[PDB]
């Protein structure tokens, strides 16, 4: 159908953060670390779907600054309930991304 | 000083070796491993994209549980059980019964890979996976256990998978097919990729959104914490898929995904569909079942499947049509045969709800509404004999769920049947028949609950006989209308 | 004597197991199926109920018996209005 | 139907004399695959995995009519396991940090790096075999309480593997010319000292009967590793001024003793059926020779220089 | 193996020694230590009944905080700020403003003991006490901080103790008197025994009960967690009391308790009193202020005081009468002068509330009711000028709270005045005057806010001038009726 | 008055260029007692404690216009201090457990127990003096950020005391005839090797000016303890086959370096006012001789038999 | 000139600061206190308002001034009805 | 007053346990470990006041059994919000008690 093809043909990537102390810091980090991407946020109360087109980076350093307490990248797992895109993760950041463009 | 994981990670998965005292095929038998003849050396390129290490795992998982349990403890007196809409309580009962012991079975899916996958990274990530599923099974027994003293239906959080109740058979026939009953690579593709990036987001995050609207934070917080583990261990699937594709097995990979997605879809439509569009109070419906499907399965999962180099399933258009229709009929079946369930189905057809249903599924009142009109009139006229069944629904030989179609003004119903080795089988869709045909040895001698009834395995051959066969141990345990028909007053 | 069929009644939402008799006419079979459908999930209506093999174009004659019909146990039938 | 009141706990625990514990609530009677002898899994009764379980679980000569009553003597659940291991592992990680600050690896006796490269770093292969094997006993055991002990044992095997990977890499920083982190696979495959162990594990990993798997792994192989590998390595480390290894091995031995404790409790449970004595004794005598040769070849290699 | 604490505990508190290079009195000066001439050796018999040790403390407190913070995190979306009754929101504003920086000041009371107590066990338990109050100050800043962005009144969680606002002066005058302004032994008896086993149970647990009724579990869980620390460090008081009694200082100990309890009472009556009987919504009032007083202060505290060997205070009957009457007038004062508060007082006088007040305090309507009748009629007539003050209340020179009495049908009001060193002071009770006379050097040159107003320290001498002096920075920060007078619609 | 929008954070932090951290929010500008120079506390301006603060805090020669701006370089708060120290303390307790299992104390060189009884166990007195002294700097310091560092330092001093109590008792189990746990007060009061330290601490505990208290405690006494007590003990433990004491002391030295870190940060903050250089240097010169004598007497005792 | 008193008005709930003049009669003083009480928290009534030292048995004459009365600034007075 | 007199003249001792996982195990333990005392319970939702006359003992062993997980006596501090009576605590039990009888 038209609605379904439109839904499939997206390039949205990014984290789905469960309700808790990481929601606002992750939204802020997405905005800061992807300047000139528009970040979209869908609030479903128990989780928030955060996305950008094609690629979205969260760096450890920015997330620590927005969270306001010491933060290692691996701890994001406590609150990363899902994500859109493939994930490329390391000690400095996580990148959500797609190989293809739809 | 400490040395960063990137510098020693490779040694943690440098564990493949060339066997000399038994053969490679003796060590990794195809029936358990599923390597499709791809040589050991090829599997060494498997690269799990979501890594962890033992010291980090124990520390982080300690933290995750401390939060889940603290939240539960702090909210014991929030009056969820006492004050929640009974439709919400039924959602909890259905969830814990359908999920807890199935999570524990998933330990075995993960174990199958930990022993039999030829990819070393897969064997390690599957060890964390075994642990994660243990966590999930234990959390989902511990949490409902406090409600045992409130309601015998909560006993089914433990009992369901030990029963022959029809929905438990549907759950086990699915999970035993994709989790416990196939080789390691099949598990990687059908469980971790297909089911666990494709459907579990619906039941553990979509449902969490509804739980938060309903003000049940103990539950929302629990299941969203569980799904954080899934987001990690599910990432075992993609790299297996990529490896099969690189080694000429794209066709077989595609077939496994196409099968697993359809099988998951049918069970999901009977369990989550009615929860999202009927049991959850209208005011707490964050989105409709279809809207959540388009978010999680179409927008997220299917787009990811394409990014990885697979194709849309061949049954795409049938699937889209099914999302509009199937769960409305599955709901109607579960409610009309509510006495066979271990939860109390809510009818969900007050006028205000029917307005919402019409908005979300235009044409609903001229279809399912026609059946609900007859049901509603009987309740209003105290003709309750007519709102309880006196026969069995016909059941799919694949999904184990009743054979349904679209009722009312443009009635259409189709059963897809097959004669095979001296038996007549009936399936609820073209795809369900196709699944059977892909692997008849997996399925052919299985007998669904109606087959057993007809063969004499259910005695006495009566409603009560079937209910006792299904494991009910007291009158209280059998499903009733969630609101004791109080909803008809609004009609 | 007892003969199981799976029956789909017109305007209903499902197929049900209905046990009929080998010597029931199609009229009798239709009434046995209707018992589990009409005034339960399907509104009553004027008209003559007929029986056919599932999704078939051709209808069984009204007085034909299950035995004469060639139907096999557990085959699917529809009950529809003419 | 009868009318019955709500129960204080699961119906299967409702007759317990004592209040059910966290362990009881979350651990007991979870394998529904043992309920139907003819169809362990809800599929065709002769599906491949149904045939596998009928042969390698249900038909084991090791027999008991209530395996589900088995109890882990430590009564561990996921939550308590992680509390315990985060404690032990935090401690080990802190030792690594501090011994590294103190440049421990520089002060070991001349040539110790070569003994480590030959006798220690390839332990990652051995430990991974224990991890794979433990996962096999998990998936085949006829009670969830047994399977749970095996899950935690699988995780512990990976813990040991990871210690070994970490220390192999770390040692290679001080001693970059000893083949540390480079030649372990070749040693595991070709070096005589490893070949008894490798033959033992390749064969043990192909013992598919659940009972034989359990006995060979936990009653034969693992105790041999304690007495013939772990302890002799501590003794050699002491002779060579490696003070970190003995402390690390002591932490690993806590896990090993725990594995032995649950195994012994399972033996005691099994022995309720007198027929099982001969079954277990038979498997022990079958596997003992391979274990003894594995230990001999390893020790002969270790005591070289 | 590890050795149990009982076997090495004595060594942790074997730390007294006989000074040789300075005198005992130089090391423990009476003005900071408060030993009353009791020799070093006698203090060694001090035996804290609620012990802990450093490794246990850090482990257990880590756990307590993990739970408090997880609960806060899991409930951020519960919409407490948005959906709570405004009276409940004002209760939070009052609490955090009155409490957070005062908890931090309590660190100094504990530090006073850690350095200057002659009892070794006291010095160690006070070190844990310093840490506990640090925790309490930090929690009760971190928690309200999220509401800064919603409402400027929450700035006062930080700002209040930095202001000269009248209620902050009352809080500071009390806590500086019993916490930071006296010797170590006075702290042990006035703070840890009197205030902390006597009254904090009310504000932290009685209020937690109302909070749980109101469905604010983040707050209820926080403050009850805080009180678990108090239950331990408050036990420094009893053994000090017992030691003074054994060493011939019973009369001194009795006087310190009598004084501290009364001083606590007057402040508690202006802060917690109106919260429990007026700001908390009627349906959330677990018990009345008086009922809680009888549970916690009479039934628990006064009974424990008698068990330890002290007597009921000389002012017993006066205290009982005050419990029936004082907070009703204090509430009326806070409300009528609401523009000077940093929270929005709820009037709490709808008919249904007035009925509850009458049941809980027979005669209420013929007393305070009479004033509320005049107020209500002016609101209904839109004469809002008549429900805002154009002068200042007269204020007690001890408690810093307005001088009040019983209004209406059996009007009775008494000021207890005192000439001292050429100055005229006014006190709101016989006991407050007595507290002054016990230690004039502590109080004599202090000027209350009305003294300052009359001395020309507040310019201009108007409402605006007083509001500027009290530290308000915007219109929003000034207190208003919690419901914007919507309660008048029910009258 | 005007109508203003809500602020993102506390009014005093609202002009920060970046988002306030957990540390900033819960730690900064909490001493209201510095607001009114005539009345630190809300009582009679010449109440005894007001006179105490006006003399020993407000009138200190160590001066700065904004002590509140001081920042703990580690930015510790209660929550993060407990996370850190539960890690470090669980490690030390694990060392105690394992070294006890291995019977470490039995293997120290002959006579070491007497050196411990004399030069180690009475450290509980010195550490308690540091604890009392740290609590005094806490209660007198003119900024809450300074006082917070002092609170955590008070707790660390008690941690060290507790280590010493635990080990004194433990040692005495193996060596019951050495006066361990029995004679420490006598040693602290009468043994020449302790008299320099005791004179130093009795005098330091009577330096009531906050600045002098801070300088003498953190810039003179505590660094002396590191170089003249902690490190020499580690060296002597090494010569006597005590392998536990050096690890214990390394954990305590982590705390001691943390105390020096915040202290140096406070010094740097103070030196923004040029006048403070002469003030600090003068207190250092005043207190150094006592500290040197303390160290010398302690080392002579540690070196003998 | 300004003369502060603390005044308690009959049937009110508190004592308030009220600044009067040194040469005000008691009648003028009573009216200045009444401003802050009557029709705010106290019902108006008929009768003559009288001034007395706090809780005293004797009333000041109506025409007596503050100056003539012997009151000291900041002393407490009641305003009550005959 | 008689109401105040009556309230003061009690000999009730015992733990006040805050809302959470210790409330029911502590009530059950009080009953088991003080046979032949009536245990009274006052539920205030955020806390529960549990009491007996004169003396109430909670043993570690019984509390561990009723709580259902390994438990050291010191941990009770996590949930012991207040208590009536004097406290005598040790590794095996906590005893709440009064010296006097009123
Ligand atoms: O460094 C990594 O590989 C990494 C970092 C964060 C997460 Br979540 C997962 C993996
Ligand atoms: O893999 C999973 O996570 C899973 C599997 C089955 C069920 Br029921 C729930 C979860
Ligand atoms: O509290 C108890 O003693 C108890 C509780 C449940 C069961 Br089953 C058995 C005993
Ligand atoms: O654990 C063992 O070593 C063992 C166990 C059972 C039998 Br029978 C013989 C030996
Ligand atoms: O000691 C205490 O716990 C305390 C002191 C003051 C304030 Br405000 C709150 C608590
Ligand atoms: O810490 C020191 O050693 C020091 C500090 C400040 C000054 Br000025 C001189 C010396
Ligand atoms: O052993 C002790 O001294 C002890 C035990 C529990 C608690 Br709570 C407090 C103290
Ligand atoms: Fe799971
Ligand atoms: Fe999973
Ligand atoms: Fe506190
Ligand atoms: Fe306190």
């Amino acid at each position: 159908s038209t609605l379904a093809d439109q839904a499939l043909h997206n390039n949205n990537v990014g984290p789905i953060i469960r309700a808790g102390d990481l929601v606002e810091p992750v939204i802020e980090t997405a905005e800061i670390d992807n300047p000139g991407k528009e970040i979209t946020v869908e609030d479903r109360r128990a989780y928030v779907r955060i996305a950008a087109e094609g690629e979205l980076i969260l760096t450890r350093k920015t997330l620590e600054e927005q969270l306001g307490r010491p933060f290692n990248m691996q701890e994001l797992e406590i609150n990363l309930a899902s994500f859109a895109g493939q994930i490329q993760a390391d000690e400095d950041q996580i990148r959500f991304y797609f190989d293809k463009t739809m | 000083a400490m040395h960063p994981r990137k510098d020693w990670y490779e040694l943690t998965r440098a564990t493949n070796w060339t066997p000399s005292y038994v053969t490679e095929e003796q060590l990794f038998p195809e029936r358990m491993s599923g390597h499709m003849g791809i040589p050991l050396e090829k599997w060494e390129s498997y690269d799990e994209p979501y890594k962890t290490s033992y010291p980090e795992y124990v520390s982080i998982q300690r933290e995750k549980d401390a939060g889940a349990y603290s939240v539960k403890a702090a909210l014991e007196r929030a009056k969820i059980y006492e004050n929640s809409d009974p439709g919400w309580i039924s959602t909890l009962k259905s969830h814990y019964g359908a999920i807890a012991v199935g999570e524990y079975a998933a330990v075995t899916g993960e174990g199958r890979m930990a022993r039999f996958s030829k990819a070393p990274g897969n064997r390690n990530m599957a060890t964390f996976g075994m642990m994660d599923e243990l966590r999930h099974g234990q959390l989902q027994l511990f949490f409902p256990h406090e409600y045992c003293k409130k309601d015998r239906q909560f006993d089914w959080a433990w009992r369901a998978y030990h029963s022959n109740e029809w929905a438990a058979i549907a759950a086990k026939h699915f999970f035993d097919d994709i989790i416990t009953g196939r080789d390691a690579i099949s598990v990687a593709i059908m469980l971790t990729f297909s089911f666990e990036t494709g459907f579990t987001n619906m039941q553990f995050l979509g449902l969490a959104a509804d739980a938060a609207e309903a003000g049940d934070y103990t539950f929302a917080n629990l299941i969203s914490s569980i799904q954080t583990d899934e987001s990690r261990h599910a990432q075992q699937g993609g790299p297996a898929l990529q490896l099969l594709i690189e080694n000429g097995k794209r066709e077989e990979a595609q077939k496994k995904v196409d099968m697993a997605i359809w099988r998951a879809w049918r069970l999901f439509a009977v369990l989550t569909g009615p929860v999202m569009d009927y049991y959850t109070p209208l005011e707490d419906r964050s989105q409709s079942f279809k809207e959540f499907m388009y978010e999680w399965i179409i927008g997220q999962f299917e787009r990811s499947l394409i990014d990885l180099g697979l194709d849309k399933p061949w049954y795409w258009d049938l699937f889209l049509k099914d999302i509009d229709e199937l769960h409305h009929s599955y709901h109607m079946g579960v409610w009309y045969w509510r006495t066979t369930a271990w939860w109390n189905p809510a009818a969900g057809v007050t006028p205000e709800e029917r307005d919402w249903l019409e908005e979300k599924y235009p044409g609903w009142n001229k279809r399912w509404g026609r059946c609900w009109d007859v049901i509603t009139e009987n309740v209003l006229n105290d003709r309750m004999d007519l709102v309880s069944p006196e026969t069995l629904p016909s059941v799919c030989n694949m999904s184990q769920i009743p054979l349904v179609g679209v009722p009312g003004d443009d009635w259409n119903i189709e059963v897809f049947s097959l004669e095979h080795n001296g038996r007549l089988y009936h399936f609820g869709s073209e795809v369900d028949r196709w699944v059977f045909q892909q692997d008849p040895v997996q399925y052919q001698n299985h007998m669904n609950i109606v087959d057993r009834f007809l063969a004499g395995q259910i005695q006495p051959m009566t409603l009560e006989g079937a209910l006792k066969y299904m494991g009910f141990q007291s009158i209280e345990e059998m499903g009733k209308d969630a609101h004791d028909f109080a909803w008809a007053d609004k009609c | 004597s007892a003969f199981p069929v799976h029956a789909a009644f017109e305007k209903d939402f499902l197929v049900q197991l209905v046990v009929v008799d080998l010597n029931d006419s199609m009229d009798q079979v239709a009434e046995k199926v209707a018992y589990h459908c009409v005034n339960r999930r399907v509104a009553p209506r004027e008209g003559v109920m007929r029986v056919r093999k599932h999704r078939s174009t051709e209808l069984f004659p009204r007085d034909m018996t299950i035995a004469e019909s060639g139907l096999n146990p557990t085959e699917v039938i529809d009950v529809v209005f003419e | 139907f009868e009318s019955k009141k709500p129960m204080r706990t699961w119906s299967h625990l409702a007759e317990m004399r004592k209040k059910p514990s966290e362990y009881d609530i979350v651990s007991r009677k979870l394998h529904y695959s043992t309920n139907n002898p003819d169809s362990p899994w809800e599929l065709s009764p002769d599906s491949p995995m149904n045939l596998w379980y009928k042969q390698y679980r249900n038909a084991s000569p090791l027999k008991h009519d209530n395996w589900d009553a088995f109890t882990d003597p430590d009564q561990l659940v996921y939550r308590t396991y992680n509390l315990m291991q985060d404690g032990q592992e935090s401690y080990v990680q802190s030792l690594f940090d501090q011994f590294n600050e103190r440049e421990h690896d520089q002060m070991v006796r001349e040539g110790w790096e070569h003994t480590m490269a030959r006798c220690y770093s390839p332990l990652r292969y051995l430990f991974h075999c224990l991890q794979m094997s433990s996962a096999y006993v998990q998936q085949m055991a006829p009670a969830s309480t047994i399977s749970n002990c095996c899950i935690l044992q699988t995780a512990d095997s990976l813990r040991w593997l990871t210690h070994t990977a970490y220390r192999t890499h770390e040692l290679s920083l001080t001693y970059p010319d000893a083949g540390l982190g480079e030649h372990e696979r070749e040693l595991w495959e070709k070096e005589p000292g490893w070949q008894g162990l490798r033959e033992l594990m390749e064969k043990q990993l192909t013992a598919f009967d659940w009972g034989e798997a359990f006995v060979s792994l936990n009653l034969v192989v693992k105790p041999m590793i304690v007495e013939s590998i772990f302890k002799p390595l501590q003794q050699q480390a002491w002779e060579n001024n490696d003070t970190l290894l003995p402390l690390l091995i002591d932490s690993q031995l806590k896990d090993a003793e725990r594995h032995s404790r649950w195994s012994k409790a399972l033996v005691k449970h099994a022995l309720e059926n007198p027929d099982n004595h001969a079954v277990i004794e038979g498997w022990i005598e079958k596997w003992r020779p391979l274990a003894d040769r594995a230990a001999e070849a390893y020790l002969s290699m270790l005591s070289s220089d």
